[PDB]
DNA sequence: CCGAGCAGCATACATTACTTGTGAGCGGATAAC
DNA sequence: GTTATCCGCTCACAATGCCACACGCGCTGCTCGG
C-alpha cells in the first residue's frame, strides 16, 4: 500500500538517491529475485522496495555490504572448487 | 561510447574517404523494371543491396556469402540497413563555394580575406576578375577587375599578372594566404592605430584567424571541390499504389546538381568555348547553393508546384527541422490518446482508463504474464488469446498494473504539472477519467480537451513516476508556494450550503451528543442541515510536539457543520470549520491541515472533502432560475434620473456652457456614478432579501437565493459578473479603447437592443482577439525562456560567498504593494540581519528563512534584509544549493540536481496566458525622511527641492519605511525632517512644467551676455504689462546668438560675485532655453527664486522587451562619472557635453541629440547614476553603471509590477536565475598575465576560473566586465553550441563553431537529451557525477 | 486509440504520426521540458532512446520486457544518426569524439 | 504516326501582391585635424 | 582631403503546441518506340 514516499524520503534526504536505490533494490528482488524482506501483500516489486524502505532496513550501505558479502561467500565457493579440480587435474 | 563532439570543416580527402563510389548518373530508379539504376542516385553497388543479404542480380541468396561482392552486378550482400549508412561523393567538374560560408553573416570568407562581400559575389558567379600575387604590375593581391580593365592590363601584361575569376579563382586565393603570417602582422598591426572602429573589426578578423589557425582547418576546404551526396535511405523514394514514386526534393536537387556537372564535364572535354564553359560553371555553381541552401540567390521551384524544394538546410532548420521535430522532441510508440470525463469517485491518486486504451497500451506484460502462468506456451498463441479476449485475460490485466504507475498528460503542458502520474484503475467506454482536483491543476475544462496517456516501462521509469510525478506529491506549484490543489468549484458549493445557518430551520435549538449523532438525526429528516444547535465535540491538539490532547466541549454550532466535522483527521481545531467555509476558507484550511498534520492525512482529507462536498452539493439541489437573479427596483429610478442629469448635461453644453470634452468627461462621470449607485442597490438588495422569522417579528440574514450563493462562497463568478448579469451592464469600450459616452443601460435577465449589443459585441471580439494571438505570443516567450536557462542545475551545496541582494518591501508610494515577509520567505540570509538594537545578531549568517524566522523578523520590525541570491552565486558552470534557497514546491532546501532553470522558465511563462496584449498626499503618520536632498530654505519657512535625486518617505512609528515618492528639483516643503504629520496633508506640490533657477545663496543678480533683441526677447505681459523676456539659448534663435551665452551671476548686494555657503565656488546660475525671466536686471535675488521657468506596452510584449534588455525608444540617459557639467560645441554630429570629474580627467565629450529635452544645468556636479534626459532606463547602462544588483532588482521589480497588475503571483527566484543567465557573458577590460585578448568575449565562468588559477600562482589576473545579452542573443552566445544550434538559428551557430572546431562538451540538458543518455538534472546528476568521479578520474 | 508497437517511419526510425497509421502520440518540447523539470532522468531517456529509437535498443526492450524484466539497454536514436548524415552530407564534418 | 519516356525548363513571362518586428552589416553624409 | 563618425537602407531571421481530416503531388514537346 503506496500513496506517498514522504517516509521513504524521510529515511533518505533525498528524492533522487531515495529512487535510486530504490530501483537497485527492486531490480534485486525482480531478476535474480531475493525474496522481500517485508511480506508483500500481493503487490509489485516497486513497492515493496519502498516499503521495506521506509520500514528502515535497506539504504545504499546495507545493499553495498550484501553485495559485498555475496561477493566474498560467491569467491569463496568458486576458489575452493577451483582448488579442487587443480587437485583433480594433477 | 564518448564524451564530446567534435565539429569542423571537411577536407576533400575526408569527404572522399565517407564514401564508398562516385555516384555518375541522374536518374535514380528505371521504371519497366523497379531497380536502382547503375551508378545512379540510389545504385545499389555504391550503396548498397536492396534486398536484405541478396544480391542485386540475384545470384547470391544466403547468409553464407555475407561480405563477398557479386560479379553479375557488383553488390556488397550484406544487411539492407547499411543503405541507411553508406554515403556518396560527387567529383565536382570544377570547384564550387559553399553557400554558407558565402552568405552567413558575417561570411566566413569575407572575414577571412578582407574583401568587401559584394565584390567576393560578383567574382564567384562568373561577372568579374581578381588578380593574385600581385605581380609586377600595380595591381594588388585583392584587387578585382572587369572585363576592360582585365583584357587592357592582358594587353599590357601577358604574364605575372594572374586574373583569376570564379569559384576556383577565390579557392587559389584562400591557399595562396598565409595564416600565421597575416595573424601575426595584423596583432602586431592592432597595437598601433586608432580609432577602435578599426581595431574592432581587426580584432574580429584576428579573433577569427587564430580560431582558424588553432583547429585543424584549413581555408581552401571552405570551397568544396567534391560534393558528399546523403545516404539514399534517407531521401527515399516513396512509392505509391501504382509506380507513381513521390520523389522527394532531395533526389531532385541532386539530379539537378549532377546532371550541370555531367555537362559541364562533356563541355570540358569537347574544345571548351570560354564564355559557354563560363557560363556553365556560374550555373553549376548556382544549382549547388541551391543544394546546400534553397534559400539565398532566388529559388529553385519544383515542376508546376510553386513552391520551393526542401534543401539540406531545410532539413535541419525549423519547426520542421530535424531538432525541433525529431531530436529534441520525438514521437513515442508506447501510448495514447482520449477524451476526458470527470470520473469522480477515484481517489486522489487514481485515474480512469478504458480496457480498451490498457489491453492495447500494456499488451507486452499481458504477453510476459501469459507465459508465466502457462497459458499461452508461444508468442504467436498469446497474441491469439488477447486477440479473443478469453475471460482470463482480463484478470490478468488487472494483476499486472495493481501498482504499476501510469502518465497522463495535457496537450499545451504549459508547466511543470502538464503531465503527472496515476495508478490506472479499469472502466468502460472510451473516456479517461481524472481526478476533479488534478483537472483543476492541469488547467483543464470538460469541453472535450483531450489528454495523452503514457506507460512508463522500465523499473526505474515506475519506480520514478511513483516517487517523483504521483499526484500526491505535486501539490504546490513550483512557482509559488501556494497549493495547487485547490477545491474548485461544484464542492465549494456543497459545503459552503452545508454551512450556514438559517435562523429558523428544523430541529434549531437541539442538543447534540456528538457529530454521528448530528448527522443521523439529518439522514432520518428530523432537522435540517443547517440550524444552530448545540453540539459535544472533541477537538484534538498537539500541545507538546508529538502529543494529542483531547477537550470534550460544548460549542454552539450547526448540524451541517457538525456533520462536516467527521471529516477532520484528529488534528485541526473545531474553529477552521465553525465559520461559514466558503472557497478562500477551504483553501485556508486545507493549507493550516498540510501545516500541521504532514501530508498523507492531508490528502485523504482533501479528498474525503471532495467527496462529501459533491454528496452534499448532490444533495442541496443548487440551481439556478429565471426568478433568483432580482432587479432592485430602484434601477429603473436610478437610470432615468442619471438620464435627466446627462440630459440636462448636453443640452448645457449645447446651450454652450462647458467645452465638448469636458462635457464628454462629466457624462461618463455621471454614468459611471449611476452604475456604481445601481451595483451597489442590487447587491444590497439580493444579499439579504431573506427576511425570516423566528419566533415572532422578523429577522434579516445573509440570502439563499442560489446566485449569490454561488458568488459569495466564491464558487463561480465574482459579483462584478454578477452585476453585469443582474445590474447594469455599464459602459463599455470602443475598439480603440475610447468609452462609448451612453453606456448599457440594460442587463441580461432584460432585453439588450441591438445596439447595446453591437457594443457588447466590440468589447468581446477584443478579448477574444488578444487571447488568439496572446497564446501564440506566450509560446514562443516560454520556448526562449527554456532555452537560456536549461543548464542551470544545483550541483554546489554551499558556494560560500557574502553577496546578495538588499532585499526590501517594494512601496510603489501608496501602500506596501509587497512586504518583506513573502519577499524573503525561504531564501538562505547573506549577511547575519541584526535587529534594528545593533550588536546583537538577530538571524545567523546562514540561516535558512523558513517562516518562523520570517515571524521573529516581523516581530523586530526589520526593514531590509541581504539574501544570497541566485545571480551572485559562485558556482562554476552552476549554482549552489543555499544561493537558491528554498524548495518551492517543497519545504526543505532543494536537493542538488533539480534543474532549477527549466522550472524557473516553466513558472515565468506559464501565466503568460493570462496577461494583456502634480502635488504629494502622504496617507499615514510618521516621520519625514529625506534621502539625498540638497535643498534650500525659501523666504517662507519652506524648504524648496533643488536637486534630482531627492526621495521623501513616510516613516511610521515603527521607524519602518511606509510610503516613497520622488519629490523632482523644484518643489515646496510644508514640513521638515523628523516632522510628524497627519494623512492627506500636501507636503509638497509643483507646477509639472516648471524647472527653476533657485538660488541657493541670497543678496543680488548681476547679468553676464543676458540682452535683449540678439539672445533675448523682450514681450510685456499684456495681460498685466510686467517687462518678461524669453531668454533664448543658442540652440533656440537662429546662429545670431550661438556664442552668445547668458549668465546670472550670484552677486552680492552690491554687484560683484561671492561664493556658495560651505565652497568657494560661486553660483553662475546660467540658462536653459525658453527661460521665461520675470527678475529684471539689478533686482534682489531671495535663496529659492524662480529665476526662470522652463516647460517640459503594458503586457506580454513588456515582459518580452524587458527580458530581450532591447535599448527603449530614446533611453534616459545617465551620467558615466562625477563632476561639474559643461557643454561643448553645437552641432557636433550632437551637441557636446562633458562632466568634469573631481580629480581625474573627462577624455568623453559625449554627444547628446540636441533636439531631445536635456534635464540638467550647466552648474551642476552630476554624480554617475543620475537622470540626464527623462525616459526609460536602459538595462544595459543600468548594468554597466550601478554593477548587476542595480539591473537584478530593476528588472524584477518590473516584471514583478507587470504581474501583480493581472493578479498572478510569482516568486523572484525564477527572474533572478533568468537575469543570472542573460548576464553570464563578460567582456575583457585589460590584457594581463592571461591569455586573453582586449575585447574578446568570453564567458565570465571560465575568466574567472582563469583568474583564480593565476591568482594561485603570483600572476595578475584580467579585469573583466559583466555584460548583458537579451535571453535569445545570450543563449545564442553560449559555450556549447549543439543547445544553441538546435534552438533558433542551426544555420550561423553552425557555421561558426565548424570554423572555430568548437569541440561540444555535452554538459548540459538539452544537448543529453539530444544524445539520448541520461539528463545532468535527475536522477542522471547522481549518475553523471559518478561518471565524472570514476571515468574522468 | 494507443499504440504499444507497429510500423515505423523509414527514413526517421520513429512510430507514426496518426490514428490511421496506427501511430502514437508525440512527446513534445513542452512535454520534455516538464518531464525533466521533475527530475525524471531516467523516464526521460526511456522515453527518448528505447521507447522510440534505437531499434536493435527497442527490440531488446520488448524482448526483455516480455521475459518479466523491466530493464533498458539504451543506445544512440537514430534520428541523431540522420542528423549526423544529414550535417556530414554538407562541407561540414562532424564526429562523435573518441572519448 | 502517333503512343510512351525524358531533361532540364520561374513556363519566357512580369510572374509580381502593405507595413511584422528586430538586429545587424553597409554606404553616403559629417565633424575634426 | 582625409580619417574616423554616424545615420538611414536593405536584408536575414523568428512567428505555441498537439490532434484530426481532407486534397494534391510536372511536364512536355523532344526522345525512344514499334
Ligand atoms: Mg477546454
Ligand atoms: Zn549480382
Ligand atoms: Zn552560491
Amino acid at each position: 500500500a503506496r500513496v506517498t514516499v514522504q517516509d521513504a524520503v524521510e529515511k533518505i534526504g533525498n528524492r533522487f538517491d531515495l529512487v535510486l536505490v530504490a530501483a537497485r533494490r527492486a531490480r534485486q528482488m525482480q531478476v535474480g529475485g531475493k525474496d522481500p524482506l517485508v511480506p508483500e501483500e500481493n503487490d509489485k516489486t516497486t513497492v515493496i522496495a519502498l516499503r521495506e524502505i521506509e520500514e528502515g532496513l535497506i539504504n545504499n550501505q546495507i545493499l553495498d555490504v550484501r553485495e559485498r558479502q555475496e561477493q566474498q561467500e560467491q569467491e569463496a565457493a568458486e576458489l575452493q572448487a577451483v582448488t579442487a579440480i587443480a587437485e583433480g587435474r594433477r | 561510447e564518448f564524451d564530446a563532439i567534435k565539429i569542423a570543416l571537411a577536407s576533400p580527402d575526408m569527404i572522399r574517404s565517407w564514401s564508398f563510389g562516385e555516384v555518375k548518373k541522374p536518374e535514380t530508379i528505371n521504371y519497366r523494371t523497379f531497380k536502382p539504376e547503375r551508378d545512379g542516385l540510389f545504385c545499389a553497388r555504391i550503396f548498397g543491396p536492396v534486398k536484405d543479404y541478396e544480391c542485386l542480380c540475384g545470384k547470391y541468396k544466403r547468409l553464407k556469402h555475407r561480405g563477398v561482392i557479386c560479379e553479375k552486378c557488383g553488390v556488397e550482400v550484406t544487411q539492407t540497413k547499411v543503405r541507411r549508412e553508406r554515403m556518396g561523393h560527387i567529383e565536382l567538374a570544377s570547384p564550387t563555394a559553399h553557400i554558407w560560408f558565402l552568405k552567413s553573416l558575417p561570411s566566413r570568407i569575407g572575414l577571412l580575406l578582407d574583401m568587401p562581400l559584394r565584390d567576393i559575389e560578383r567574382v564567384l558567379y562568373f561577372e568579374s576578375y581578381v588578380v593574385i600575387e600581385g605581380g609586377m604590375t600595380n595591381l594588388e593581391r585583392q584587387q578585382i577587375l572587369t572585363e576592360e580593365q582585365y583584357l587592357d592590363a592582358l594587353e599590357e601584361f601577358g604574364d605575372e599578372f594572374d586574373a583569376k575569376m570564379g569559384a576556383e579563382a577565390i579557392q587559389a586565393l584562400l591557399k595562396s594566404m598565409d595564416l600565421e603570417q597575416e595573424c601575426e602582422q595584423l596583432r602586431e598591426e592592432l597595437n598601433e592605430t586608432n580609432s577602435e572602429t578599426k581595431r574592432k573589426k581587426l580584432t574580429k578578423r584576428i579573433k577569427l584567424l587564430e580560431a582558424f589557425v588553432q583547429s585543424g582547418n584549413k581555408p581552401e576546404w571552405m570551397i568544396l571541390t567534391v560534393l558528399p551526396v546523403l545516404p539514399p535511405d534517407l531521401r527515399p523514394l516513396v512509392p505509391l499504389d501504382g509506380g507513381r514514386f513521390a520523389t522527394s526534393d532531395l533526389n531532385d536537387l541532386y539530379r539537378r546538381v549532377i546532371n550541370r556537372n555531367n555537362r559541364l564535364k562533356r563541355l570540358l572535354d569537347l574544345a571548351a568555348p570560354d564564355i559557354i564553359v563560363r557560363n556553365e560553371k556560374r550555373m553549376l555553381q548556382e544549382a549547388v547553393d541551391a543544394l546546400l541552401d534553397n534559400g539565398r540567390r532566388g529559388r529553385a521551384i519544383t515542376g508546376s508546384n510553386k513552391r520551393p524544394l526542401k534543401s539540406l538546410a531545410d532539413m535541419i532548420k525549423g519547426k520542421q527541422g530535424r531538432f525541433r521535430q525529431n531530436l529534441l522532441g520525438k514521437r513515442v510508440d508506447y501510448s495514447g490518446r482520449s477524451v476526458i470525463t470527470v470520473g469522480p469517485y477515484l481517489r486522489l491518486h487514481q485515474c480512469g482508463l478504458p480496457k480498451k486504451m490498457a489491453l492495447e497500451l500494456f499488451k507486452p506484460f499481458i504477453y510476459g504474464k501469459l507465459e508465466l502462468r502457462g497459458l499461452a506456451t508461444t508468442i504467436k498463441a498469446a497474441k491469439k488469446m488477447v486477440e479473443r479476449e478469453e475471460a482470463v485475460v482480463w484478470d490478468i490485466l488487472d494483476e499486472v498494473i495493481r501498482e504499476h504507475p501510469v502518465l497522463l498528460n495535457r496537450a499545451p503542458t504549459l508547466h511543470r504539472l502538464g503531465i503527472q502520474a496515476f495508478e490506472p484503475v479499469l472502466i468502460e467506454g472510451k473516456a479517461i477519467q481524472l481526478h476533479p482536483l488534478v483537472c483543476a491543476a492541469y488547467n483543464a475544462d470538460f469541453d472535450g480537451d483531450q489528454m495523452a496517456v503514457h506507460v512508463p516501462l522500465t523499473l526505474e521509469a515506475q519506480l520514478e513516476a511513483r516517487a517523483l510525478m504521483m499526484s500526491t506529491n505535486n501539490i504546490l506549484s513550483p512557482a509559488n508556494g501556494e497549493p495547487i490543489i485547490v477545491p474548485s468549484q461544484d464542492v465549494v458549493l456543497g459545503l459552503y450550503y452545508m454551512t450556514r445557518d438559517c435562523v429558523n430551520a428544523k430541529g434549531e435549538g437541539m442538543v447534540l451528543t456528538g457529530p454521528k449523532e448530528a448527522e443521523r438525526l439529518y439522514r432520518s429528516g428530523l432537522a435540517s442541515l443547517h440550524a444552530r444547535v448545540k453540539v459535544r465535540i472533541t477537538e484534538y491538539e498537539k500541545d507538546a510536539n508529538g502529543e494529542l490532547v483531547a477537550k470534550t466541549s460544548l460549542k454552539d454550532t450547526t448540524v451541517g457543520r457538525a456533520i462536516l466535522w467527521m471529516i477532520v483527521p484528529k488534528g485541526l481545531p473545531y474553529s477552521i470549520v465553525n465559520q461559514a467555509l466558503g472557497k478562500k476558507a477551504i483553501s485556508k484550511m486545507l493549507n493550516t491541515c498540510y501545516r500541521i498534520l504532514g501530508l498523507k492525512p492531508t490528502v485523504i482529507f482533501a479528498d474525503q472533502i471532495m467527496y462529501t462536498g459533491f454528496a452534499y452539493a448532490a444533495r442541496s439541489g443548487a440551481s439556478v432560475g429565471i426568478d433568483d437573479m432580482v432587479i432592485p427596483e430602484k434601477k429603473h429610478e436610478i437610470i432615468s434620473e442619471a438620464e435627466a442629469e446627462v440630459a440636462e448635461i448636453q443640452e448645457q453644453f449645447q446651450s454652450g456652457l462647458v467645452t465638448a470634452g469636458e462635457r464628454y468627461n462629466k457624462v461618463i462621470d455621471i454614468w459611471a456614478a449611476a452604475n456604481d449607485r445601481v451595483s451597489k442597490a442590487m447587491m444590497d438588495n439580493l444579499q439579504t432579501e431573506t427576511v425570516i422569522n423566528r419566533d415572532g417579528q422578523e429577522e434579516k440574514q445573509v440570502s439563499f437565493n442560489s446566485i449569490y450563493m454561488m458568488a459569495d462562497s466564491g464558487a463561480r463568478g465574482s459579483a462584478a459578473q454578477i452585476r453585469q448579469l443582474a445590474g447594469m451592464r455599464g459602459l463599455m469600450a470602443k475598439p480603440d479603447g475610447s468609452i462609448i459616452e451612453t453606456p448599457i443601460t440594460a442587463n441580461f435577465r432584460e432585453g439588450l437592443n441591438v445596439l447595446q449589443y453591437f457594443i457588447s459585441t466590440h468589447g468581446a471580439r477584443k478579448g477574444l482577439a488578444d487571447t488568439a494571438l496572446k497564446t501564440a505570443n506566450s509560446g514562443y516567450l516560454t520556448r526562449r525562456l527554456v532555452d537560456v536557462a536549461q543548464d542551470l542545475v544545483v550541483t554546489e551545496d554551499d558556494c560560500g560567498t557574502h553577496e546578495g541582494i538588499m532585499m526590501t518591501p517594494v512601496i510603489e508610494g501608496g501602500d506596501v504593494k509587497e512586504p518583506l515577509r513573502d519577499r524573503v520567505l525561504g531564501r538562505v540570509t547573506a549577511e547575519d540581519v541584526l535587529k534594528p538594537g545593533t550588536a546583537d545578531i538577530l538571524v545567523p549568517r546562514n540561516t535558512l528563512l523558513h517562516e518562523q524566522w520570517c515571524d521573529l523578523l516581523e516581530e523586530n520590525s526589520v526593514d531590509a534584509v541581504k539574501v544570497r541570491s541566485v545571480v551572485s552565486c559562485d558556482t562554476d558552470f552552476g549554482v549552489c544549493a543555499h544561493c537558491y534557497g528554498r524548495d518551492l514546491a517543497r519545504g526543505h532546501i532543494i536537493n542538488k540536481g533539480e534543474a532549477i532553470g527549466v522550472i524557473a522558465a516553466q513558472s515565468i511563462g506559464e501565466p503568460g496566458t493570462q496577461l494583456t496584449m502634480s502635488s504629494i498626499q502622504v496617507k499615514n503618520k510618521g516621520s519625514i525622511k529625506l534621502s539625498n536632498v540638497k535643498s534650500v530654505v525659501n523666504s517662507s519657512g519652506k524648504l524648496v527641492i533643488t536637486s534630482r535625486n531627492t526621495e521623501l518617505k513616510l516613516i511610521d512609528e515603527f521607524g519602518r519605511t511606509k510610503e516613497s515618492y520622488k519629490v523632482p528639483y523644484g518643489a515646496v516643503l510644508a514640513k521638515g525632517d523628523g516632522e510628524q504629520v497627519a494623512g492627506g496633508e500636501t507636503v509638497a506640490n509643483w507646477d509639472p512644467h516648471t524647472m527653476p533657477v533657485i538660488t541657493e545663496v541670497s543678496g543680488f543678480v548681476r547679468f553676464t551676455d543676458m540682452i535683449d533683441g540678439q539672445t533675448i526677447t523682450r514681450q510685456t505681459d499684456e495681460l498685466t504689462g510686467l517687462s518678461s523676456l524669453v531668454v533664448l539659448d543658442s540652440a533656440e534663435r537662429t546662429a545670431g546668438g550661438k556664442d552668445l551665452r547668458p549668465a546670472l551671476k550670484i552677486v552680492d548686494a552690491q554687484g560683484n560675485d561671492v561664493l556658495i555657503p560651505g565652497t568657494d565656488m560661486p553660483a553662475q546660475y546660467f540658462l536653459p532655453g525658453k527661460a521665461i525671466v520675470q527678475l529684471e536686471d539689478g533686482v534682489q535675488i531671495s535663496s529659492g527664486d524662480t529665476l526662470a521657468r522652463i516647460p517640459q506596452t503594458g503586457g506580454l510584449p513588456r515582459v518580452a522587451d524587458l527580458f530581450e534588455a532591447r535599448r527603449p525608444k530614446e533611453p534616459a540617459i545617465l551620467a558615466e562619472i562625477s563632476g561639474i557639467v559643461s557643454f561643448g560645441k553645437e552641432t557636433k554630429g550632437k551637441r557636446r557635453l562633458v562632466i568634469t570629474p573631481v580629480d581625474g580627467s573627462d577624455p568623453y565629450e559625449e554627444m547628446i541629440p540636441k533636439w531631445r529635452q536635456l534635464n540638467v544645468f550647466e552648474g551642476e556636479r552630476v554624480e554617475r547614476g543620475d537622470v540626464i534626459s527623462d525616459g526609460p532606463e536602459a538595462p544595459h547602462d543600468i548594468l554597466r553603471l550601478r554593477g548587476v544588483h542595480a539591473v537584478t532588482r530593476y528588472i524584477v521589480n518590473e516584471v514583478q509590477d507587470v504581474y501583480r497588475l493581472q493578479g498572478v503571483k510569482i516568486n523572484d527566484k525564477h527572474i533572478e536565475v533568468i537575469v543570472r543567465q542573460m548576464l553570464r557573458k563578460a567582456t575583457i577590460v585589460n590584457a594581463g598575465s592571461s591569455d586573453f585578448l582586449e575585447g574578446e568575449q568570453v564567458e565570465y565562468s571560465r575568466v574567472k576560473i582563469a583568474n583564480r588559477e593565476l591568482e594561485a600562482n603570483g600572476k595578475v589576473g584580467a579585469t573583466y566586465s559583466r555584460d548583458l545579452l537579451g535571453i535569445t542573443k545570450a543563449s545564442l552566445a553560449t559555450e556549447s553550441f549543439i543547445s544553441a544550434a538546435s534552438f533558433q538559428e542551426t544555420t550561423r551557430v553552425l557555421t561558426e563553431a565548424a570554423v572555430a572546431g568548437k569541440r561540444d562538451e555535452l554538459r548540459g540538458l538539452k544537448e543529453n537529451v539530444i544524445v539520448g543518455r541520461l539528463i545532468p538534472a535527475g536522477t542522471g546528476y547522481a549518475y553523471h557525477q559518478d561518471r565524472m568521479r570514476r571515468r574522468a578520474a | 486509440h494507443a499504440r504499444s508497437t507497429g510500423s515505423y517511419s523509414l527514413v526517421t526510425q520513429q512510430p507514426l504520426g496518426g490514428k490511421a497509421q496506427f501511430g502514437g502520440q508525440r512527446f513534445g518540447e513542452m512535454e520534455v521540458w516538464a518531464l525533466e523539470a521533475y527530475g525524471a532522468a531516467y523516464t526521460l531517456q526511456e522515453m527518448l532512446t528505447v521507447k522510440s529509437d534505437d531499434v536493435n535498443g527497442r527490440t531488446k526492450m520488448y524482448k526483455n520486457i516480455v521475459d518479466g524484466n523491466h530493464q533498458m539497454e539504451p543506445g544512440m536514436p537514430e534520428s541523431f544518426n540522420v542528423l549526423l548524415k544529414e550535417i556530414r552530407s554538407l562541407g561540414i564534418n562532424i564526429e562523435l569524439e573518441d572519448e
